[PDB]
């Protein structure tokens, strides 16, 4: 069910970008492509290794609902590629910032894909 | 709420020279800063970010310095593109503007040609008067237009109006005094007062009504 | 490209209200926050409103506070802003702006679209003619007196007088009204042997007007 995890994933994805939205003043933009959406299905073992890496910078229990979401979707054992982070304060908070619009952007894509 | 000051609306400067434009904020914001530039019939562009972060694209002419509560934008060299208005804008919290600095180019002194304007009797069947002073060609942009009816000061019933700077960096300006026509039909002497550096002495400019 | 394009400025009275819309295009439109900032007549800028990608959280600046509602639509690529109780104040260009959070920069801006809050209708500007008060030129002037909305356009003899022509910017009057002057400097020879006239065009009003001087 592509569908299913499509709108499990969705709230936990909207709330995640707007709370940044509030909390985070002054974020650049960092006009990288980070998350591939698509392989054609949905790429978690693309999207999933940027989840993996933002999880100590982020809301730890959200961000397991959706690599536990994303895991049913890795249709084999795919390799992850190793993830670098920024240490730059403002560019790690562009690039948490950019994960999660794309992230957004690609659920809303599949969505509409689907209708 | 964050006050933000630029303290000269406007700034003359020439082509090839430095220029420092300051804003200082109410409370720190830290480097929370953000420069605008804007032509006439143009939204404002961004220039400067996170008070010294130069936009993509923009001319390496342009920076930002200062953090804290003090910031400068400056232009390394002045090119005439570069003739705008400039804003500055935090983002620690609630955004807010400050008022702007306009540049402007520096030529020599010029005095300005003044002519004056009686009222026309179309207007006066109406009830109203106005008199015009009408001021061109004059630089630098400060100046004094000052009415006198039969020797009294007018605090009252005036409007002016300024030229943005024209093509060869000079000013006009108008200045009109309005009141009823009853009330200009009582007085005889109208002057218009010009004080400017331009000239050595005050330029008088009057008629008699009952001409 | 980024592009933000704005519609719905338009004249209204006090206490009226208006819509406006900006459709977006050339970026995913639900990843950003979007806002208006508005630039008054003076050209002091001021933020408006402010709403997060999926409309759970809005900032209003003060001024507009229990009279604007910003709210957006996702699936047009759209901003509103309803502007309810208008005042003269509120008049202005409107901007929408996008922005990364909700409280930041303003990278990306559209053209604005014009906004004006007035108690007068729409006025047909009244035209007076000023003559001089000998020499080797004359001065001859008009006055375009209480007109509105912005602008008129101001010409001598048709068109066929444009050197020594100074047309001076409009002021905004108590009434609601906006006046301005228009000058030209003449030969004196030209003068009284010949015939000058000014000739305004008001497009709002759809009124011409040849005055002779």
């Amino acid at each position: 069910d592509v569908r299913k995890i499509i709108l499990e994933l969705q709230p936990l994805s909207r709330g995640l970008l707007e709370d940044y939205q509030k909390k985070e003043t002054g974020v650049p933009e960092s006009n990288r492509t980070l998350l591939l959406c698509l392989t054609p299905r949905l790429n978690s073992s693309a999207i999933l290794p940027y989840f993996r890496a933002i999880r100590p910078l982020s809301d730890k229990n959200i961000i397991d609902k959706i690599i536990e979401q994303l895991d049913k979707l890795k249709f084999q054992h795919e390799p992850e590629t190793e993830i670098s982070v920024p240490a730059d304060t403002f560019e790690c908070k562009s690039f948490i910032l950019t994960i999660l619009q794309q992230f957004s952007a690609c659920l809303e894509s599949v969505f509409k894909s689907l209708n | 709420e964050i006050v933000m000051t630029q303290t000269h609306k406007f700034m003359s400067t020439s082509v090839g020279d430095r220029v420092n434009i300051t804003c200082k904020a109410s409370q720190d914001v830290g480097a929370a800063l953000a420069w605008y530039q804007q032509k006439p019939g143009q939204a404002p562009k961004l220039l400067i970010y996170w008070a010294s972060n130069r936009a993509t694209g923009v001319p390496s002419r342009f920076s930002g310095s200062g953090s804290g509560t003090d910031f400068t934008f400056t232009i390394s060299s002045l090119e005439p593109e570069d003739v705008a208005v400039y804003y500055c804008q935090q983002f620690s919290s609630y955004h807010t503007f400050g008022g702007g600095t306009k540049l402007e180019i520096k030529r020599n002194d010029a005095q300005p040609a003044v002519y004056l304007f009686q009222p026309s009797p179309d207007q006066l069947h109406t009830g109203s008067a106005s008199v015009v002073c009408l001021l061109n060609s004059f630089y630098p942009k400060d100046i004094n237009v000052k009415w006198k009816v039969d020797g009294v000061i007018q605090d009252t019933g005036i409007q002016e109006s300024v030229t943005e700077q024209d093509k060869d960096s000079t000013y006009s300006l108008s200045s009109t005094l309005t009141m009823s026509s009853t009330e200009y039909l009582s007085h005889e002497l109208y002057s218009c007062e010009i004080t400017h550096k331009s000239l050595p002495s005050t330029l008088i400019k009057s008629f008699q009504r009952s001409e | 490209e980024v592009q933000l394009v704005e519609s719905g400025g338009d004249l209204v009275k006090p206490g009226g209200s208006l819509r406006l819309s900006c459709v977006a295009s050339g970026f995913t439109f639900s990843s950003y926050v979007m806002s208006w900032v508005r630039q008054i007549p003076e050209k002091r800028l001021e933020w408006v409103a402010t709403i997060s990608s999926f409309g759970s959280y809005t900032y209003y600046v003060d001024a507009v506070k229990g009279r604007f509602t910003i709210s957006r639509d996702n699936a047009k690529n759209t901003l509103y802003l309803q502007m309810n109780s208008l005042r003269a104040e509120d008049t202005a260009i409107y901007y929408c702006t996008r922005q990364t959070t909700m409280i930041a920069w303003f990278a990306y801006w559209g053209q604005g679209t014009l906004v004006t809050v007035s108690s007068a209708s729409t006025t047909a500007p009244s035209v007076f003619p000023l003559a001089p008060s000998s020499g080797s030129t004359v001065a001859l002037a008009c006055l375009v007196s209480g007109y509105f909305p912005e602008p008129v356009t101001v010409s001598w003899n048709s068109g066929s007088l444009t050197s020594g022509v100074h047309t001076f910017p409009s002021v905004l009057q108590s009434s609601g009204l906006h006046s301005l002057s228009s000058m030209v400097t003449v030969p004196s020879s030209r003068w009284p042997s010949e015939t000058f006239t000014c000739n305004v065009v008001h497009p709002a009003s759809n009124t011409k007007v040849d005055k002779p001087v």
